[PDB]
């Protein structure tokens, strides 16, 4: 690593920085509000009676937390196919509101409910707009409609030349007599009732069995979100590097117990620069502290490739109990500036060679090993000062010393347009 | 810049090798600070010790010499100075200095014991013992006042010096705000670091200042554009901080060179 | 008559705990030393403009000042809010009511056409309220604790904490108080800048304006 | 940068707080020049004639 | 679109060149200070006695 960083095949005695290490995370945790208001969908699908196709029933629903996965896996439906929206993702979307349309159709009219389609009820009873609708759910109802249902309680409208606009109900019961020239040239005759009855019999087939049908249309991005899908949760752990959510505020760190006191209305504290420091979860309503996971750069102390081929590894500013060959290694020496591994420790003290920090340094100088010691400021002596004693030199030596001072450097110019 | 995100690292690795430059500059200034302290303080080749008995012709240095009673072996004025002046989130670290406080105190005590017992001869060879009175005689002879003056008015000089040192101790103890320069240096450093970490939460023209939400909210096609804007903003801010640090380091280096010259000239000799 | 608002009208803007930090906020508040239109409805409730959230006050500790009616037409044409009390709990309904000239309330109801939402919740004592509206969120703050710093005047310093937040999303430009059958300040809010000091427990202890005086 | 504009100030305040440190540095150098002149020239306590 | 690509190249290279010239100015100032110290030492300790 040192050779890669220095980009050379020879290195000199000293300390170098190679890279940095960061503790890897672990399993994630997610928390969410404790209770969820269940949307009353039992009265929608398990309804006593559904009106006729020309007078189908409306419902507006919002401010709900309803799970659709618990309904998709249900096999009590003749057909459950949805348009443009993946049902498996319905738990990860939020909508302004939802509109439910309930009615009952015949067995062979299932294909008539689709955008851009042609048919009697498709264009004259309920026209689906030329855009995305939520989707249609249909299920058999011969148990409750083809056996004990009303003989003519279910009706359709055989009124033509009045192609209805999308989301339009014409419940006006008017006898269809034109009263003008284009009906046998007579007024009053050719009068046919706009409505007609379904023909159903006990076990009459497949295309005549009445089917209960609900059409769901979701309004998206038209207003602030009001209805959303429920989200699961999990348990928590302590004293481990974890990535967490806590109701929306994702972050990585280690969890601890805190003594801080929140007022009954805050959500999460901080200290400065948006750095979250304390969070409180809804299920337990307990305040807890967040501490960033440990990290830091590593360094290598080497005596030079020319001399030998052994190094000592220093981790900077980390409690060396959890560093994870260098997972157990040689004698770990924890100092004030991290921990040093690969070198021995002595109580002796000599001159400093390769500075490290915190008043200690490592070298091989006072067998064939690196030793880290506490540097010594120099020799030690005392002079016997007394009030009537003097010391006068008698011999002298002249010496020569050398000093080097730079005075100049290279003069360069850089072209602008060419470069 | 990235905060452990794959796409941020992928986008960042194509901008060149500016990080090598930033790390090299920071390591250079750190080594400069270490060598600067080493040069300003380490000026002796031994560590002298004061004799157990003290009779300096009437003077009283008890308030300057180190006190063994204190665990740090620091004199009274040192304690007053330390007690007077007062002062790792997202990838920032503070390395510890090479020389701790105890070795600095030992160096200062060595310098002071050498300048008391020996005078100026301990800076030009081997230290030579010399009585204190016959050192003030030489120092008076230096400035043109003949040495006959000192031996005739020794008690007055001792009393004046003791009164002056008591006065200076009282002035340091009572009047605060006499240590402005160090306080300003510390405050400027803290303010620069604090504003650098504050600049991280700014929007910088993107949809939001949080990278995880912006990556998980939209599809890549505009996500790389938003991430690019955030990256370039943060990089420019970091560059500004580095330049400010370089300027301040150069200024401190000049001031410390002046201090080293003053110490080497006035302490070890006569000016 | 008119009254001077010394220091009233500072509240918690967000829901973030903080400690020993001097935090500068840029949010629409009540300017210090402002004018408030004191009323004297004793032996009269005129109509007032809304103008982006209003202060409110009172000083009577009995069951007279009961209801708030909000809206822009005060008819069944447009939905009208209604906040009242029946000695135990509070109802909030965005359903439509017809006009009331002299409604009487205390321990009015005209029609319920297009009723869509419902909500149920829980020196004298002065009850401060602040009504705010931001992007379809209607916020109601409250304070029910008085300070006897001076007599006959509400001078001192106090904060406000949110209690009701409603994601209804309607635009209101008119509001009236309601009484029974047989005295309150009003102020407006402006987008000023404030500096807030937090206590060790996270409670506001001192607020200073940023656009009042050179010293400020 | 803006010159008496409304939305331009809105975009400018979104970029952070550069102007704070810019003005701080400029005021610092101005005060430094003032102290510099005072220190180089004012070297006596009395005035002689 | 070629102009967009050329714009990106230009802004990147301009930033790099600005950084280089700023570093160069700092280094030049430091070397000038050292040279002034050397000139003082030469003029004082050689032509006379210190
Ligand atoms: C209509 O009722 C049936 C019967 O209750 C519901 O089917 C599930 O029935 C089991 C056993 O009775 C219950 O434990 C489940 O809770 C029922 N499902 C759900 C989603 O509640 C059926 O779901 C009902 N139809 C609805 C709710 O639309
Ligand atoms: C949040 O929901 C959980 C689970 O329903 C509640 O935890 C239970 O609370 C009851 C209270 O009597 C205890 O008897 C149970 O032992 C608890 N179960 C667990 C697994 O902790 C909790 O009380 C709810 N908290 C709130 C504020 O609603
Ligand atoms: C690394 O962490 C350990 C904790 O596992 C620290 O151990 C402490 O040891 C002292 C002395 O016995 C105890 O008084 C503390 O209570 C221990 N800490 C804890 C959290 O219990 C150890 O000191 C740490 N190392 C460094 C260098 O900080
Ligand atoms: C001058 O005399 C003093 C005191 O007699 C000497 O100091 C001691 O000298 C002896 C020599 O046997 C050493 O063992 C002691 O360690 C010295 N004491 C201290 C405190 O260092 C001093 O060495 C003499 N000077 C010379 C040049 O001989
Ligand atoms: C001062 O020291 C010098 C050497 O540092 C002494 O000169 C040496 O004297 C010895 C004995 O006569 C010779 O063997 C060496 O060859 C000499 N060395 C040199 C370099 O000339 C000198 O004698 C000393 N003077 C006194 C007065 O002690
Ligand atoms: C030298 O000065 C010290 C000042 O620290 C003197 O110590 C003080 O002496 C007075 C007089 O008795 C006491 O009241 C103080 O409590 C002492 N201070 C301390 C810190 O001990 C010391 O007496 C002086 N000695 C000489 C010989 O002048
Ligand atoms: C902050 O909250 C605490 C506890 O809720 C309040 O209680 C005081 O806390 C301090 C700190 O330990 C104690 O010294 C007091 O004796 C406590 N007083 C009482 C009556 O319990 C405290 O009053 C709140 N405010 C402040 C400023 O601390
Ligand atoms: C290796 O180091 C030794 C001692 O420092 C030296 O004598 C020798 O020349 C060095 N070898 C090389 C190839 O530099
Ligand atoms: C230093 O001495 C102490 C005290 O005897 C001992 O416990 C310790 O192991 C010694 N250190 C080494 C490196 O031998
Ligand atoms: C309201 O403002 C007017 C000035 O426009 C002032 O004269 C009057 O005293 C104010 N009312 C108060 C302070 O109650
Ligand atoms: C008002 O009184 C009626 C009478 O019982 C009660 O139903 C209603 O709940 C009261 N108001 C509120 C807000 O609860
Ligand atoms: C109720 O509101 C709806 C809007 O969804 C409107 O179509 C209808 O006419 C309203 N009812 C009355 C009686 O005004
Ligand atoms: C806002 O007010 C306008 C009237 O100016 C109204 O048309 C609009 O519906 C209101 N918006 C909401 C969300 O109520």
């Amino acid at each position: 690593e040192t050779k890669c960083t220095l980009k050379s095949f020879t290195v000199e005695k000293g300390i170098y920085q190679t890279s940095n290490f960061r503790v890897q995370p672990t399993e994630s945790i997610v928390r969410f509000p404790n209770i969820t208001n269940l949307c009353p969908f039992g009265e929608v699908f398990n309804a006593t009676r559904f009106a006729s196709v020309y007078a189908w029933n409306r419902k507006r629903i919002s401010n709900c937390v309803a799970d659709y996965s618990v309904l998709y896996n249900s096999a009590s439906f003749s057909t459950f196919k949805c348009y443009g929206v993946s049902p498996t993702k319905l738990n990860d979307l939020c909508f302004t509101n939802v509109y439910a349309d309930s009615f009952v159709i015949r067995g062979d009219e299932v294909r008539q409910i689709a955008p851009g389609q042609t048919g009697k009820i498709a264009d004259y009873n309920y026209k689906l707009p030329d855009d995305f609708t939520g989707c249609v759910i249909a299920w058999n109802s011969n148990n409750l409609d083809s056996k004990v249902g009303g003989n003519y309680n279910y009706l359709y409208r055989l009124f033509r030349k009045s192609n209805l606009k999308p989301f339009e109900r014409d419940i006006s019961t008017e006898i269809y007599q034109a009263g003008s020239t284009p009906c046998n040239g007579v007024e009053g005759f050719n009068c046919y009732f706009p409505l007609q009855s379904y023909g159903f019999q006990p076990t009459n087939g497949v295309g005549y069995q009445p089917y209960r049908v609900v059409v769901l249309s979701f309004e998206l991005l038209h207003a602030p979100a009001t209805v959303c899908g429920p989200k699961k949760s999990t348990n928590l752990v302590k004293n481990k590097c974890v990535n967490f959510n806590f109701n929306g505020l994702t972050g990585t760190g280690v969890l601890t117990e805190s003594n801080k006191k929140f007022l009954p209305f805050q959500q999460f504290g901080r200290d400065i620069a948006d750095t979250t420091d304390a969070v409180r979860d809804p299920q337990t309503l307990e305040i807890l502290d967040i501490t960033p996971c440990s990290f830091g750069g590593v360094s290598v102390i080497t005596p030079g490739t020319n001399t030998s081929n052994q190094v000592a590894v220093l981790y900077q500013g980390v409690n060396c109990t959890e560093v994870p060959v260098y997972s157990t290694g040689s004698n770990v020496f924890q100092t004030r500036a991290g921990c040093l591994i690969g070198a021995e420790h002595v109580n002796n003290s000599y001159e400093c060679d390769i500075p490290i920090g915190a008043g200690i340094c490592a070298s091989y100088q006072t067998s064939q090993s690196i030793i880290a010691y506490t540097m010594s400021l120099g020799a030690e002596n005392s002079v016997a000062y007394s009030n009537n004693s003097i010391a006068i030199p008698t011999n002298f030596t002249i010496s020569v010393t050398t000093e080097i001072l730079p005075v100049s450097m290279t003069k360069t110019s850089v072209d602008c347009t060419m470069y | 810049i990235c905060g452990d995100s794959t796409e941020c690292s992928n986008l960042l690795l194509q901008y060149g090798s500016f990080c090598t430059q930033l790390n090299r500059a920071l390591t250079g200034i750190a080594v400069e600070q270490d060598k600067n302290t080493q040069e300003v303080f380490a000026q002796v080749k031994q560590i002298y010790k004061t004799p157990p008995i003290k009779d300096f012709g009437g003077f009283n240095f008890s308030q300057i010499l180190p006190d063994p009673s204190k665990p740090s072996k620091r004199s009274f004025i040192e304690d007053l100075l330390f007690n007077k002046v007062t002062l790792k989130f997202n990838g920032l670290t503070v390395l510890p200095p090479l020389l701790t406080d105890e070795m600095i105190a030992q160096y200062t005590s060595a310098l002071l014991a050498g300048t008391i017992t020996s005078g100026w001869t301990f800076g030009a060879g081997a230290a030579l013992q010399i009585p204190f009175a016959m050192q003030m005689a030489y120092r008076f002879n230096g400035i043109g006042v003949t040495q006959n003056v000192l031996y005739e008015n020794q008690k007055l000089i001792a009393n004046q010096f003791n009164s002056a040192i008591g006065k200076i101790q009282d002035s340091l103890s009572s009047t605060a705000s006499a240590l402005g320069k160090l306080q300003d240096v510390v405050n400027q450093n803290a303010q620069a670091l604090n504003t650098l970490v504050k600049q991280l939460s700014s929007n910088f023209g993107a949809i939001s200042s949080v990278l995880n939400d912006i990556l998980s909210r939209l599809d890549p096609p505009e996500a790389e554009v938003q991430i690019d804007r955030l990256i370039t903003g943060r990089l420019q801010s970091l560059q500004t901080y580095v330049t400010q640090q370089l300027i301040r380091a150069a200024e401190i280096r000049a001031s410390a060179n002046l201090a080293a010259t003053k110490m080497s000239e006035c302490v070890l000799g006569q000016s | 008559a008119y009254t001077n608002s010394f220091t009233r009208g500072v509240y918690y803007p967000d829901k973030v705990f903080r400690s020993s930090v001097l935090h500068s906020t840029q949010d629409l508040f009540l300017p210090f030393f402002s004018n408030v239109t004191w009323f004297h409805a004793i032996h009269d409730n005129p109509v007032l403009p809304f103008n982006d959230g209003v202060y409110f006050a009172s000083t009577e500790k009995s069951n007279i000042i009961r209801g708030w009616i909000f809206g822009t037409t005060l008819d069944s044409k447009t939905q009208s809010l209604l906040i009242v009390n029946n000695a135990t709990n509070v109802v909030i309904k965005v359903c439509e009511f017809q006009f009331c000239n002299d409604p009487f309330l205390g321990v009015v109801y005209s029609s319920a056409n297009n009723c869509t939402f419902e909500y149920v919740s829980q020196f004298k004592n002065l009850r401060e309220f602040v009504f705010k509206n931001i992007d379809g969120y209607f916020k109601i703050y409250s304070k029910h604790t008085p300070i006897n710093l001076v007599r006959d005047l509400p001078q001192g310093f106090s904060a406000l904490e949110p209690l009701v937040d409603l994601p209804i999303g309607i635009n209101i430009t008119r509001f009236q108080t309601l009484l029974a059958l047989h005295a309150y300040y009003v102020g407006y809010l402006q987008p000023r800048t404030f500096l807030l000091k937090y206590n060790e427990n996270g409670t506001i202890t001192d607020a200073v304006d940023c656009a009042l005086d050179p010293l400020s």
